[PDB]
């Protein structure tokens, strides 16, 4: 079960500096070299630093060179990535990853065979908003539609479950979209049928890690 | 840096090949379903396949070029996979090459949404129109408030290609305040598309 | 009086060389890995890191050549600088590698025009500058298989120096040896330089593999940029001659039991004597001097397995 999981990720102040962290599980850390990877939203996959076994060598990419730090703790099997003065440039989702190879640092992105689940970091001054959910109620015939939506929020992302994990059928998740202000508004529908319209109960669970708000909305026409 | 195609495409069951020329070193696929999600290893070496991936999924590496090889796609083959190798200063990716799976076409069943009470009373309501489970992406949204055209203050929101259907869905919102959502009564919602020989206008009242 | 201390670690190798090529960089072992056995070959820089070697960078992968070339590797203070050349010409055509860490490497395609070595056998080796009245040289040196007459006119040893980190191959070093003795076969040479003098480690016999007799013979610098050599009888009876070094401006040799080194022994200064004895053999046992006092003694005891003796000796 070789596995990644990162930790850090979060709203970092312009200028300040990040830590990323990086457990490694299931294969024999310290025997591979380890590297990280960003990709900033919407842009594609760009590479961020390397370390090699024991930590010999550490290469970085052009955009991070004299500001990233990358460093492994073999005994705790972490790679922790340390980027200082955070620019705009910096925002994006990280992901630490794996070489197939053992005791091989080669100079290369092809030999990849493990990819962690990835950390969302936003390079921001504005402070962590609410998520405000309001339900949308159709005004259908045989299949009717119901859904939230997630208004005025900041910053990225949002998991929204319906049941807590039980209705997965039909379930559309939606991109956010930037607002003029600055706040986001992501929405999700469900495709339901229109005899099921008062004997099922359906509820929207809103989650936002940055601000800690949990609101259950119910969607009754 | 490494030459990747904008975008392939190929009908179910059918065998495709992605490319990749620019680079010295090995190569490797790595496919993401949606940005933000981790990827997965496909192919990394030349010739080599992880054990969860399955048998369809090739590599071959002929000169500076490099190609991906799918055969008989699947609906759940649907992804952006990108290039891994070496630049000529130091480790690079490609720019990205988007799959999609050719399928018959699928008119939007369109969902018009009024906002919700306290939307209206918190200074600022905006209508939601939703388009759903359609192909393909060729779509337009043009917002119609009492007979007259809007634009500039409504932005689009586009679903990737889906792994069981291979329908998209779009998401419009128009951005309006409450001192100029109360002086109208009719809202429409024109939807304009490839497989509809009329525009299907949905309108609701405001009572 | 003496100081002799002897500890050992071991190194595992997932890369199964066809062969090994020792060297220091920056007071730290790294390996000139071949590995050719679809046939993907590599000429793989691994580097120790703990007990396992890493392997850093492959250079053949970045090689419009084909087949295994000659490695020409030299250590200077700030950097390697490592020589892929074709064997098989008037011109001989080097691929020229050069590094500052041990990992980052910058090919560029050399041309050595109308070189002198042709007619000469070539072997691959590491060597360090030879410094030549305030300048320093690399040395590319090749030997005269077969002799039949004594030839005054051409030399049997030829080096060809370079004196811009391998650019250019513009000069000639004179070397003058003197008991060339006619009819056998002569080969792997290569260059031993310490403390800015310049000596040779060669064999003599009548096939690469069935006879292989160590010989070694040590120059003086003559005139500006001439060298005469002598040989150094290092001959122990009931014992074969292996590699030779140098440690406080002394001798350090080692022999084996017999042609299969089941044993090996270490003199120091012909003074003093250890004994190397793998629990295989010591087959193939190398000197890779690290420091003046400091010096390493490398086989392999299996496919994979290093074994490295590290050697402190100081005479007073
Ligand atoms: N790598």
């Amino acid at each position: 079960a070789v596995t990644l999981d990162e930790s850090g990720g979060g709203l970092q102040t312009p200028g300040g500096t990040l830590s990323l962290v990086c457990k490694g599980s299931g294969f024999t850390f310290s025997s591979y070299e380890m590297q990280w990877v960003r990709q900033a939203p919407g842009k594609g996959l760009e590479w961020v630093a390397d370390i090699c076994i024991g930590g010999s060598y550490t290469g970085y990419g052009p955009a991070v060179k004299g500001r990233a730090t990358i460093s492994r703790d073999d005994g705790q099997s972490t790679v922790r990535l340390q980027l200082n003065n955070l620019r705009a440039e910096d925002t994006g989702t990280y992901y630490c990853a794996k070489t197939a190879r053992s005791d091989y640092c080669i100079t290369g992105l092809d030999d990849i065979d493990a990819w962690g689940h990835g950390t969302e970091v936003i390079v921001s001054s504005a402070s962590t908003k609410g998520p405000s959910v309001f339900p949308l109620a159709p005004s259908s015939g045989g299949t009717a539609a119901l859904g939230c939506l997630v208004k005025d929020y900041f910053p990225e992302p949002v998991t929204v479950s319906w049941n807590s994990g039980a209705l997965t059928s039909g379930v559309h998740t939606f991109p956010a979209v930037l607002q003029s202000s600055g706040l986001y508004s992501l929405s999700s529908v469900v495709t339901v049928p229109s005899s099921s319209l008062g004997t099922q109960t359906y509820i929207c669970n809103v989650n936002h890690k940055p601000s800690n708000t949990k609101v259950d909305k119910k969607v009754e026409p | 840096a490494l030459t990747q195609p904008s975008s392939v495409s190929a009908n179910p069951g059918e065998t495709v090949k992605i490319t990749c020329s620019g680079g010295s070193s090995d190569y490797g696929w790595y496919q993401q379903k949606s940005p933000g999600s981790a990827p997965v290893t496909v192919i990394y070496e030349n010739n080599k396949r992880p054990s969860d991936i399955p048998s369809r999924f090739s590599g071959s590496k002929f000169g500076s070029t490099h190609t991906l090889t799918i055969t008989g796609v699947q609906a759940d083959d649907e992804a952006v996979y990108f290039c891994g190798s070496r630049d000529t200063n130091n480790g690079a990716f490609g720019a990205g090459t988007t799959l999609t799976v050719l399928r018959t076409v699928a008119a939007p069943s369109v969902f018009i949404f009024p906002p919700s009470d306290e939307q209206l009373k918190s200074g600022t309501a905006s209508v939601v129109c939703l388009l759903n489970n359609f192909y393909p992406r060729e779509a337009k949204v043009q917002w119609k408030v009492d007979n007259a055209l809007q634009s500039g203050n409504s932005q689009e929101s586009v679903t990737e290609q889906d792994s069981k259907d291979s329908t998209y869905s779009l998401s419009s919102t128009l951005t309006l305040s409450k001192a100029d959502y109360e002086k109208h009564k009719v809202y429409a919602c024109e939807v304009t598309h490839q497989g509809l020989s009329s525009p299907v206008t949905k309108s609701f009242n405001r009572g | 009086h003496v100081f002799i201390r002897t500890e050992l670690s071991f190194i595992k190798n997932n890369v199964p060389c066809i062969r090994d090529m020792f060297f220091i960089y920056k007071r730290e072992l790294y390996n000139i890995c071949l590995d050719d056995l679809e046939d993907e070959t590599h000429i793989y820089v691994q580097k120790k890191v703990k007990d396992s070697w890493i392997t850093l960078n492959d250079l053949f992968k970045e090689t419009d050549l084909t087949g295994r070339p000659h490695i020409f590797a030299y250590v200077d203070v700030e950097e390697i600088i490592i020589l892929l050349c074709e064997d098989e010409k008037k011109d001989m055509t080097c691929h020229r590698f050069y590094s500052n860490d041990g990992k980052e490497y910058n090919n560029a395609e050399i041309t050595i025009s109308d070189y002198i070595l042709k007619d000469k056998l070539l072997s691959s080796y590491v060597s360090l500058p030879l410094k030549i009245e305030n300048r320093e040289y690399f040395l590319i040196c090749g030997v005269s298989p077969y002799k039949f007459k004594d030839d005054n006119k051409k030399d049997d040893i030829l080096c060809m120096a370079s004196h811009d980190k391998g650019e250019t191959w513009g000069t000639k070093i004179v070397i003058k040896y003197d008991n060339y003795k006619l009819g056998v076969q002569y080969f792997f040479l290569r260059p031993y330089i310490s403390k800015n003098d310049l000596s040779f480690h060669f064999y003599v016999g009548d096939n690469i593999n069935n006879v292989k007799n160590v010989n070694f013979i040590e120059c003086t610098h003559e005139k500006d940029l001439e060298f005469v050599c002598s040989n150094r009888d290092f001959l122990k009876d009931n014992k074969v001659l292996q590699d030779v070094s140098t440690l406080n401006d002394e001798y350090i040799v080692s022999y084996g039991n017999d042609n299969n080194f089941a044993e090996c022994y270490i003199f120091f200064n012909n003074e003093n004597s250890i004994l190397i004895k793998p629990e295989a053999g010591c087959y193939g046992g190398t000197f890779v001097k690290i420091d003046e006092n400091r010096a390493l003694f490398i086989y392999s005891s299996s496919q994979g397995i290093y074994n490295i003796h590290t050697i402190y000796y100081a005479n007073y």
